[PDB]
């Protein structure tokens, strides 16, 4: 229903905020870092904005010379979709190394946060790297509720075949 | 000016006036080369590589020189470790293995701002310039200060004369202006990397 | 001894950076024209002195919700029309308040996704760079 | 490793680069007269089951080229005493398979050439000749005292089943 | 006119004289010279020296050498010694790296903007034989981007971090004459801030000076090209685009600005010096998974021939590793609807 | 394997490989073999004074005397009869087998040994259901303690016979999965009504059954046709494995959805490697 | 320690061995595999290990454990949970456990398994150890020594491949582990085809079975092969056995001599050439080498303790064999040393013990049973807070 003109919304932005490029630090001889993540040189750092789609589900991102970090906020109506968000985005972080844009722990208030650099905009079409972010927000939904139905799917198999051979 | 030479062998911060050298003022630290390569080992272990002290140290040597680094500010390096990937790095092995290496690359040089991380007494090479310099005539200080010389192999570590510059002008702001933030603007310290 | 680090020594380097540093629409006008079926007015209304430069809160808060007021008072097939009576300069104020209004949802937040859009097609993705690169805004 | 021969005397003769090892037969060749119990035929028959297993040898003496020799033709015979059914038959037909000439060094068929030196004239290539049909002959009945069963007609499947390998992976055929 | 030389970004390149050679880095800590065989592209020089990133190139077109600077906040020469080329170290005192360097139209100096939030300035001194340069720090609060000299080597434009397109004065006496009055100014002492935009917003990836000289144009992260008249009072004039940020731009004639960034195609701009206002003259790429020449973020342009008066021809790189040639004329006859100046 | 297995393999397989050792007529060897089962039963399986001839095996239980008091020693003898020894010092029960004197048909003996940790328990069961099945109400309940904090209440009534058990999901997590169980449970008499009825209770008991975020109170509810002697031992075959069961399907779940989230990490790893050149 | 004791699993590349700590073998010891069905419902739980997955019938046969491809986590876990719901009968939330990670086992499957192991089955401890130590630990139980240490060569040898391993206190010199292309599996087909140029009538598909079963009934290692061949053949009644199987097909009774093959199998590890084309390298060679591209000052302690693990060792006369060639490699180059001059003796010992078959089973079990080993052991509240990357490192100890 409200799905559409929410993930468009953060396309759009997702497109402006993936303007970056390289830069050495005006901090330290010989050092390159994620200006949003250090934040030591305030003027190399983006307005932060947020999308918001109903007050449980928006994005945060926050922009900077040379990284942005973008921060999800789940869909989660019930306690057991909670959980399996929750088993889920840790599972992906434990294994952030292999998915390179994926930072380790979420920001404060937010279930999952990628964090893109200049050295992956460089080695990859940003264009696309702001679809996989919006094919991320609608894979991960779609992926809770396959776990939600297979953990009932088999909640009742499990009970039928003990009640039944009695 | 201050030469503070550390090499595979050993760290010395030698005071120089207008002549010669002034014994009486240099000293030593017992943190060189061996000495941060190994504290690299005990480290890549922790992390799930076992390499054999009198076997890899030649091939961690290398690592270490190629990916190692003086943090300048480790509260926030840590952050970067453990918050996020942007430290890890991948280094092949001479047997084609393929290896990480992230926050321990610039934990292993940190020793030589806190010599204890390798359990060995001192006030690590910072902390230790600046009791070289105040322990000399005070009209002989703002040359010392203006004229810092990094030489010697372990002293090419990208960040190390930021560390320096902040590691002095924290000692400064406590032990010789005893808080008084609103004079700090007034230290002036120069420490150059000759090529 | 490891308390000398305990103080960012980089807080007082006088080469540091810092911004030029130094006042909101008239409620009457917006409410007057909102009240009166004239929209495209009250829009027009609130984007009119944006507190851009008061350094309080409190204030910036006022203006934002003024437009928040006036932007939630809208119809379905109503926004677009006036959206396109607004000059670059409107649009690109207008996208600003849009990602104030983003962070007090409100049962407000779906038809802002709609304003957005219709911005979004006038200002384009530029008026969305605008707001993220503003070292002054609402 | 491989079994190499001991007979290596400090004055062996040499037919091209191959030992002129003495041995003790009443076929006519070049051959010495052996005064000992053994001579390198037997060494050879003593060593083929090992032997044979092995892809790699190494040449030590100018010795371990006629082990070789021997070694190659006695799968040869093998091969051949596979099929027949008695020691009666079989003295005969290591008497043929003992007279025709298998390729030498230098010849095309004849592997191992980059090891063995080619007899360096008409003289040579003569004697060579004969001091390996004699070689042939001897190995050659010798072969049958061994071979078959007490029960005649009988090939002993203990010989029988190396027939299918070759000593570093070469054959005199 | 695209070539791919690689699929790693192009730091930065410089042409030399003739237009015969092009210098690269590769993202590399090197810079590569590529001359053209025929209609094949083939490496000819290795300039290996750097240790690291390359950040600029420049080359000096009469004395033909090459200047170049880095991360390792270093910068050298590089003079063609017969067969290959010798560098030599240029200290340029400074504790960050190297940002951009630039040649001054009399290449008898070249400008270096850094993260030391300094540019510097650099001469030879056949004296000690040696080079040498003095610094213009204030009021530069920020990391320095962009460089470009005015016609007279004396004047300097800016772009930095700090929001700012400035235009300095880097006359040094010890190599040039005294310098004679430009509509920016007739007091030019080394230093001298002459002018400065009045903006907040967007750092200034891009700036250039016009033919004349009495021109500068700047384009900021905000998304806006720029243009200040030294001959109305340097009154500045604005386009707010509708796209996303440029980081390159030069001007192909007096009215004409070409500018190609992260949209990663050239677009251009006509300033009608009449109502002292700039406007969209289109875009010019007009036809992965993108339907623009370049597949990355375009982030240098240069002139290729015809100078910045009248240009016809003008070359892009990119983040792509591509590096295209562009005709003016050619697409002048694809685009009826094209109006250039 | 959906449902758990009653017999213990260890038990089954060592006796098993001594009894034929012992028919081939080979000199026995010496065997001595710790192990456990659920719910903290510790067995032990050696050959007393040494005797390389004489195997035992000697279950251990730390509510035995619960069960003890309900009938355990009396059935215990009743099914293993000389088989059934003084217990090893540190075991409830033991049983002997003299590799010398062995039955004909060794497969019932091997069968029921196997079954030693069940048969301790069928006692409380096989007791309660024949109250009900003479009338003999009112009677108190057992309160078998069976894992340190944990507890299993049988009680008869009338016309059914109640199980009640308080297990604990440690993680605060599995309560959740656990419920969803639960819920199919409650609900069972949809699929098989004449099955045991089945409730549940979070947090709080249906004296001082603990409370807490971890508890929950399973209650089936045996009817006649279950608790009759042409039922009984099935019935008790599953009752006794209920927790264990649940349990073991809550981390089943979990390694389930595991396999899911790599496939689908998998994917995205995909999607996401496809945007480099 | 507790009332229970800890699991203790050795995931092998044919045979896991699993079973309590403290029991000297393991209670259970399967082919390492799976079958499954190729998932709606719980079709997921429809799936068999060990033996009783070799034929399912509508199963399909896996082998999750390989020296050569990539790892299956879907399966490996499952796999697990038979091992403890099914095998062991253990509850997981109530026992430690001991895993065991080939040498080289990348630190990212260490968190896979403890992200399985504790997540998926809440073990409230674990412990990963790596083979070829515990194999080491395993050899202190020979009265060949009466002095520990888990500084050591371990030539393990099972049915997939052989690895010569080099061990300086407790810490596997990775960069110089050798493997070598021969193992159980070669012994096999030799003897099979030397059975196939000579027996007759022998059921071409329990041709392998009949070979498998000469080889565990008859093979041993000589230290001579003319000599060897010599005795066969002289008093050929002492020497050649018989078998005699049963036709799987006619129902019928099949004999046959079981003569050189005795020998000349578990030869082939000592002159490979014999079998394998591309290798030929004598396996006393290999640690000779192994040995030589170690640390000259710890070179001693390995030529003084090769300890022998795996099946494939068990051969008898396999160490007296390996001990002799490797002394006279050692001695003859320490001869020339002198022909070039006169070196210090090199002790060369080879050890063979009663647990060689499942050394590393064992060892893992003896060391799970000291106290020492549940300290140095992560635990539950371990991993909820500082998670998966502490199962990187796992503390030697027993020395
Ligand atoms: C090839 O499939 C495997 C992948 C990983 C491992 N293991 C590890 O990486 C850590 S210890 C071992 C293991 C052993 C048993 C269960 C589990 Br889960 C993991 C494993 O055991 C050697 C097998």
């Amino acid at each position: 229903a409200t799905l559409r003109p929410y993930l468009s919304a953060v396309r759009a932005t997702l497109q402006a905020a993936l303007c970056l490029e390289n830069f050495s630090s005006q901090v330290v001889e010989r050092h390159n870092k994620p200006e949003v993540e250090v934040r030591s040189s305030k003027e190399l750092l983006l307005q932060p904005v947020t999308i918001s789609r109903n007050e449980k589900e928006k994005v945060l991102i926050e922009g900077s010379i040379n990284s942005v970090r973008v921060s999800i906020a789940v869909k989660q109506a019930d306690e057991i979709e909670k959980i399996l968000c929750h088993k889920f985005m840790r599972f992906m972080m434990m294994r952030a190394e292999n998915f390179f844009i994926l930072r380790r722990k979420p920001v404060e208030g937010y279930d999952i946060s990628f964090l893109i650099t200049n050295f992956h905009t460089e080695q990859m079409y940003k264009h696309k790297l702001v679809d996989f972010v919006i094919h991320f927000m609608e894979e991960i939904d779609k992926e809770i509720s396959e776990m939600k139905l297979s953990v009932n799917a088999r909640a009742r198999i499990v009970a039928e075949e003990f009640l039944k051979n009695f | 000016g201050v030469v503070v030479d550390s090499g595979d062998g050993v760290t010395h911060i030698c005071p120089v006036y207008e002549g010669f050298s002034l014994p009486h003022l240099t000293r030593r630290l017992d943190i060189a080369g061996r000495d941060i390569t190994r504290y690299l080992i005990k480290l890549l272990l922790l992390r799930g590589y076992a390499f054999n002290h009198s076997a890899d140290f030649e091939t961690v040597r290398m690592i270490k020189e190629k990916l190692c680094y003086v943090g300048y500010n480790i509260e926030q390096e840590q952050k970067l470790a453990l918050e996020t990937t942007v430290l890890v790095e991948s280094y092949t092995l001479p047997d084609g293995r393929i290896i990480k290496v992230g926050g321990e690359r610039f934990e292993a040089p940190e020793a030589l701002f806190q010599p204890h991380l390798i359990n060995v007494e001192g006030v690590g090479v910072a902390e230790l310039l600046f009791n070289t310099i105040q322990a000399a005539d005070i009209d002989t200080r703002s040359e010392f200060y203006k004229h810092i010389v990094l030489s010697g192999g372990s002293t090419m570590y990208p960040g190390l004369p930021s560390r320096l510059e902040r590691e002095l002008k924290q000692l400064y702001l406590e032990r010789v202006l005893k808080g008084d933030v609103e004079k700090l603007s007034k230290f002036k310290i120069r420490i150059e990397d000759p090529p | 001894s490891a308390r000398f680090r305990k103080v960012d020594v980089g807080e007082y380097d006088e080469n540091k950076f810092v911004d030029e540093e130094d006042a909101g629409p008239d409620e009457g006008e917006v409410d007057s024209c909102l009240r009166q079926g004239n929209m495209t007015a009250a829009l027009q209304a609130a984007l009119k002195n944006p507190p851009i430069n008061t350094k309080s809160q409190a204030v910036k808060d006022r203006a934002g919700s003024i437009v928040l007021k006036v932007l939630i008072s809208f119809k379905a097939n109503d926004i677009e029309k006036a959206v396109q009576s607004l000059d670059k300069n409107g649009v690109d104020l207008l996208m600003k308040y849009i990602y104030k209004g983003f962070e007090s949802p409100s049962d407000s937040s779906a038809v802002l996704l709609q304003w957005h859009e219709k911005a979004l097609a006038a200002g384009g993705v530029g008026s969305i760079v605008r707001v993220l690169t503003a070292r002054k805004t609402v | 490793p491989a079994y190499h021969s001991s007979l290596m005397d400090p004055d062996t003769k040499l037919i091209g680069n191959m030992a002129l090892l003495p041995i003790r037969s009443q076929f006519k060749g070049p051959a010495p007269r052996e005064t000992k119990d053994t001579d390198i035929v037997d060494e050879a028959i003593y060593y083929f089951k090992a032997n044979v297993f092995f892809k790699n040898y190494e040449i030590k003496n100018e010795a371990d080229r006629t082990l070789i020799y021997i070694t190659l033709y006695i799968s040869e015979c093998l091969k051949k005493l596979q099929k027949c059914n008695s020691k009666s038959q079989g003295e005969k037909e290591m008497y043929t398979l003992g007279i025709t000439n298998f390729p030498i060094p230098g010849e095309p068929g004849f592997p191992l050439n980059a090891i063995y030196a080619k007899p360096a004239n008409k003289q040579e290539d003569e004697v060579m000749r004969a001091y390996l049909q004699q070689l042939r002959q001897e190995t050659g009945l010798r072969l049958c005292e061994k071979v078959f069963d007490p029960q005649n007609d009988k090939p002993s499947k203990w010989w029988t089943c190396f027939v299918k390998r070759q000593f570093m992976n070469k054959s005199l055929s | 006119a695209y070539h791919s030389f690689l699929v790693e970004p192009i730091s930065c390149h410089a042409w030399n004289k003739d237009r015969t050679q092009i210098a690269i880095c590769p993202n590399n800590h090197e810079v590569h010279i590529y001359e053209k065989s025929g209609n094949k592209w083939v490496q000819v020089h290795e300039l290996k020296e750097h240790n690291g990133q390359v950040t600029g190139i420049d080359w000096a077109p009469d004395s033909n050498r090459i200047v170049t600077c880095g991360t390792d906040r270093n910068a050298y020469v590089w003079t063609l010694k017969g067969r290959t080329w010798k560098p030599t170290l240029v200290i340029l005192r400074i504790n960050r790296a190297a940002r951009c360097v630039r040649w001054a139209p009399n290449e008898k100096k070249f400008a270096v903007g850094s993260g030391s939030r300094v540019i510097s300035i650099c001469y030879f001194e056949q004296e000690n034989d040696w080079w040498v340069c003095k610094h213009i720090k204030k009021p530069i609060r920020s990391t320095v981007l962009s460089l470009d000299w005015h016609p007279n080597s004396v004047l300097l434009a800016a772009g930095s971090c700090d929001f700012k397109c400035r235009i300095f004065s880097a006359y040094i006496k010890e190599v040039e004459e005294r310098p004679a009055p430009t509509p920016w100014g007739s007091k030019m002492p080394f230093g001298e801030l002459m002018f400065e935009s009045s903006s907040s917003c967007g750092w200034v990836h891009g700036v250039c000076f016009s033919a004349n000289g009495s021109r500068v144009a700047w384009v900021s992260h905000d998304s806006t090209v720029c243009l200040a008249d030294a001959d109305k009072k340097m009154a500045v004039a604005t386009l707010a685009s509708e796209t996303l940020p440029l980081l390159a731009v030069t001007f192909i004639t007096e009215s004409s600005l070409v500018a190609a960034g992260h949209d990663c195609f050239p677009v251009l701009f006509t300033y009608d010096s009449a109502a002292g206002k700039l406007s969209f003259g289109g875009r010019l790429d007009v036809p992965a998974g993108l339907d623009s020449l370049h597949k990355n973020s375009v982030s240098q342009i240069s002139v290729l021939s015809g100078g910045k008066a009248k240009c016809s021809q003008f070359c892009t790189t990119g983040m792509d590793g591509g590096m295209s040639i562009w005709d003016v004329r050619s697409l002048e006859s694809a685009l009826k609807d094209l109006k250039i100046v | 394997m959906i449902l758990l297995e009653v017999n213990n393999r260890i038990i089954e397989e060592t006796l098993a490989l001594k009894f034929e050792n012992a028919a081939a007529g080979n000199k026995p060897e010496a065997v001595e073999v710790t192990f456990a089962d659920f719910d903290g039963v510790l067995y032990h399986i050696s050959n007393p004074n040494g005797d390389k001839t004489k195997v035992m095996v000697s279950i251990s239980l730390k509510f035995y005397k619960e069960l003890q008091a309900h009938g355990a020693d009396e059935l215990l003898k009743r099914v293993y009869g000389s088989y059934l020894v003084n217990p090893e010092s540190g075991y409830n029960v033991s049983l002997l087998y003299d590799l010398e004197n062995l039955p004909a048909s060794k497969d019932s003996i091997v069968h029921q040994a196997g079954m030693l940790k069940r048969n301790c328990f069928a006692s409380v069961f096989e007791k309660y259901f024949q109250f009900q099945e003479e009338g003999k109400e009112g009677e108190n309940r057992a309160v078998i303690h069976y894992r340190d904090d944990e507890t299993m209440y049988v009680e008869s009534k009338k016309d059914r016979v109640t199980v009640v058990f308080s297990t604990v999901f440690k993680d605060d997590d599995d309560v959740v999965i656990g419920k969803v169980f639960m819920q199919e449970f409650k609900e069972g008499r949809r699929a098989s009504h004449t099955a045991p009825q089945v409730l549940f209770s979070h947090r709080e008991p249906p004296t001082d059954a603990a409370v807490g975020d971890n508890i929950g109170y399973i209650t089936f509810v045996l009817f006649p046709r279950h608790t009759n002697a042409s039922a009984r031992d099935n019935t008790i075959n599953l009752i006794h494995t209920f927790r264990d069961y649940l349990h073991y399907h809550i981390k089943c779940s979990k390694a389930y959805i595991h396999t899911r989230m790599r496939a689908k990490t998998s994917d995205f790893l995909k999607v996401l490697n496809r945007a480099r050149p | 320690a507790g009332r229970l004791p800890a699991c203790v699993v050795d995931c092998g590349t044919g045979y896991t061995k699993l079973g309590y700590a403290g029991n000297t073998e393991p209670q259970f010891i399967i082919p390492s595999c799976i079958a499954i069905k190729e998932m709606k419902g719980v079709d997921d739980l429809d799936f068999f290990i060990g033996d009783e997955a070799i034929e399912k019938p509508t199963y399909a046969t896996k082998w999750p454990i390989r020296h050569g491809i990539v790892e299956d986590w879907d399966l490996m876990e499952r796999f697990m949970e038979q091992v403890i719901f099914k095998y062991l009968r253990a509850e997981p939330e109530d026992h430690y456990f001991l895993l065991t990670e080939p040498p080289l086992n990348t630190p990212e499957n260490r968190e896979y398994t403890a992200e399985i192991m504790f997540e998926s089955f809440n073990v409230p401890g674990l412990y990963i150890a790596v083979q070829a130590v515990l194999a080491l630990a395993a050899s202190w139980t020979s009265r060949q020594v009466g002095e520990r240490t888990l500084t050591g060569t371990v030539i393990d040898s099972g049915d997939g491949v052989t690895h010569v391993i080099p061990v300086a206190e407790g810490y596997v010199i990775g960069s110089c582990i050798k493997h070598i292309p021969i193992a159980g599996r070669d012994i096999t087909y030799f003897i099979q085809q030397l059975l196939r140029d000579r027996e007759v009538g022998i059921p071409p598909e329990q041709s392998l079975e009949t070979a498998k079963a000469v080889k565990e009934r008859y093979s041993y290692v000589c230290p001579d092969l003319v000599k060897e061949f010599n005795k066969y053949d002289t008093d050929g009644s002492k020497w050649i056995k018989q078998y005699t199987g049963i036709n799987a097909i006619s129902k019928k009774e099949f004999s046959i001599d079981v003569g050189y093959e005795r020998f000349l199998g578990p030869e082939i590890f000592f002159h490979p050439e014999f079998a394998n084309p591309d290798f030929t390298q004598p396996i006393s060679e290999v640690v000779d080498e192994v040995i030589q591209n170690c640390p000259i000052d710890v070179r001693r302690p390995l030529y003084k303790n090769i300890v022998l693990s795996g099946g494939s060792t068990m051969f008898r006369d396999f160490g007296r064999r390996l001990q002799r060639d490797l002394k006279r490699t050692v001695d003859a180059r320490l001869k020339l040393s002198e022909e070039l001059s006169k070196p210090k003796p090199i002790d060369v010992q080879v050890i063979t013990h009663h647990m060689q078959r499942y050394a590393v089973w064992f060892g893992g079990s003896m060391l799970a049973s000291t106290p020492e080993f549940y300290q140095v052991c992560h635990t539950k509240k371990d991993y909820e807070e500082i998670g998966p990357s502490i199962c990187r490192h796992n503390p030697v100890f027993g020395v």
